[PDB]
């Protein structure tokens, strides 16, 4: 069990919508829930975001994948990002991140 | 591609030789010293080949292939030569015993050892670190190799004292005892691990790491868990080098996150990588967070309770689990465990009737004898011992006379450790005594079910081998 996290680099501008998929892969039990966290470049340490405002996330416990779409990219949001994922057994989980870069 | 090159060149080649010396000495047990230092040389040697050029031949081989081909050469019974990966390995595994008993070691005088420590330190170490693996087979391989830097390091400074066996002595004996100890838990996490499966041990880890890190939101500590949880398979099932290699891993991570973590982790987090280990498994609980509100709320009001049961039944105990422990790192973690258990079976009865709520209230309730009975049945026995003293001899008496079906001499060992559990942790406060000392006696008891096992007498005994209700089972027959 592991989670496939894509893409694992990213360039855009300021404005930009911009979107990272994350599938919980090699296991039998089904996807109970998702976090998402930034790491700001620096990279001593993570923080959990809210999906909240231009942070929007959709779940599809089928394909056990999801996404983090950022819509209007702002100069605070270019940095490091980690999905993390819990399956229904409690399995516990982190991709292996997205750089966000500035064209 | 290769994945004795990728172990090789993650452990380096000193940890890499010593933990194929124990992975050898822990499945063949009977080999003299002699024997596994060839194996492993040989090895070794191709180890190093596949380093140099990841397309030779036989490099692209599994570990257990390679390793078990390498064991099945040497010229306690074994069929297992006679079968392929992976049955092969699955039967290695059921063969390790740590029942079949050597004779216990007689070491050398201090002057002899030290000089030989000396002549020729690497062979010194190889031969400590074979002793104790074929002695105790399941013996947690990355903390040997740190039992060894510390065994190391006793010769290296005693060895110049003025009185070398009183400087010595005590160090062996320190390391002895943490030996048998850590041998005892890891055992038991095996047995778990190998009969049940995962389920116990990520309970049981949910809980202490939440008393250790109460800081740590849920996600945090479970993908911690989930760590751990691989590093102990992989060693349980005789992938050392997986095993090390992953909790190497493990120590960088939480070294990298303690801001998410723990704020005492500053130190142990600068260490060299052997004791860095250690030092994290070791370190103690963080203060927990200030204003939290009571266990009521997202328990017993909150209109989602039995969704969440039904939902997905292991997150919602596991999230109790750690909501409870990270407010009480002064309960034992049985305890914790035993309070879950009891949660999850009122759920269970309750989450189907027309009006739950109305059923499972006054669930906590049912929690105050629970909480009650450790906290009574060791202030009894701690008072009682803080009047009769160490030199044991009661509590013979009353093992003994609830089963005495058991051999003489076995018993009166057990009731020498009972002693040292009063010993110390009496001496710490309350909100201490517990955690140390309901822990490690049911670990004690993990000593006897298996010695038992091996050369049955009785059932009443055997009957006790729920590791949570272990206590209760034996504290309680007459």
């Amino acid at each position: 069990t592991r989670v496939d996290q894509s893409p694992s680099s990213l360039s855009a501008s300021v404005g930009d919508r911009v979107t990272i998929t994350c599938v919980l892969t090699d296991t039998s039990y089904p996807l109970y829930s998702t976090y998402w966290y930034q790491q700001k470049p620096g990279s001593s340490n993570k923080e959990q975001i809210s999906i909240s405002g231009r942070y929007s996330e959709s779940v599809n416990k089928g394909t056990k994948s999801f996404t983090l779409t950022i819509s209007s990219l702002q100069p605070e949001d270019f940095a490091t990002y980690y999905c993390r994922a819990m399956g229904t057994n409690i399995w516990t989980g982190d991709g292996a991140g997205t750089k966000v870069e500035i064209k | 591609k290769s994945e004795v090159a990728h172990r090789f060149k993650d452990l380096g080649e000193e940890n890499f030789k010593a933990l194929v010396l124990i992975a050898f000495a822990q499945y063949l047990q009977q080999c003299p010293f002699e024997d596994h230092v060839k194996l492993v040389n040989e090895v070794t040697e191709f180890a190093k080949t596949c380093v140099a050029d990841e397309s030779a031949e036989n490099c692209d081989k599994s570990l257990h292939t390679l390793f078990g081909d390498k064991l099945c050469t040497v010229a306690e019974m074994a069929d297992c030569c006679a079968k392929q990966e992976p049955e092969r390995n699955e039967c290695f595994l059921q063969h390790k015993d740590d029942n079949p008993n050597l004779p216990r070691l007689v070491r050398p005088e201090v002057d002899v050892m030290c000089t030989a420590f000396h002549d020729n330190e690497e062979t010194f170490l190889k031969k400590y670190l074979y002793e104790i693996a074929r002695r105790h087979p399941y013996f947690y391989a990355p903390e040997l190799l740190f039992f060894a830097k510390r065994y190391k390091a006793a010769f290296t400074e005693c060895c110049q004292a003025a009185d070398k066996a009183a400087c010595l002595l005590p160090k062996l004996d320190e390391l002895r005892d943490e030996g048998k100890a850590s041998s005892a838990k890891q055992r038991l996490k095996c047995a778990s691990l190998q009969k049940f499966g995962e389920r116990a041990f990520k309970a049981w880890a949910v809980a202490r790491l939440s008393q250790r890190f109460p800081k740590a939101e849920f996600a945090e500590v479970s993908k911690l868990v989930t760590d751990l949880t691989k590093v102990h398979t992989e060693c349980c099932h005789g992938d050392l080098l997986e095993c090390a290699d992953d909790r190497a891993d493990l120590a960088k991570y939480i070294c990298e996150n303690q801001d998410s973590i723990s704020s005492k982790l500053k130190e142990c987090c600068e260490k060299p990588l052997l004791e860095k280990s250690h030092c994290i498994a070791e370190v103690e609980n963080d203060e927990m967070p200030a204003d939290l509100p009571s266990l009521a709320a997202d328990f017993v009001e909150s209109k989602d309770v039995c969704k969440n049961y039904a939902e997905a039944k292991d997150v919602f105990l596991g999230m109790f689990l750690y909501e409870y422990a990270r407010r009480h790192p002064d309960y034992s973690v049985v305890l914790l465990l035993r309070l879950a258990k009891t949660y999850e079976t009122t759920l269970e009865k309750c989450c189907a009737a027309a009006d739950p709520h109305e059923c499972y209230a006054k669930v906590f309730d049912e929690f105050k004898p629970l909480v009650e009975e450790p906290q009574n049945l060791i202030k009894q026995n701690c008072e009682l011992f803080e009047q009769l003293g160490e030199y044991q001899n009661a509590l013979l008496v009353r093992y003994t006379k609830k089963v005495p079906q058991v051999s003489t001499p076995t018993l009166v060992e057990v009731s020498r450790n009972l002693g040292k559990v009063g010993s110390k942790c009496c001496k710490h406060p309350e909100a201490k005594r517990m955690p140390c000392a309901e822990d490690y006696l049911s670990v004690v008891l993990n000593q006897l079910c298996v010695l038992h096992e091996k050369t049955p007498v009785s059932d009443r005994v055997t009957k006790c081998c729920s590791l949570v209700n272990r206590r209760p089972c034996f504290s309680a027959l007459e």
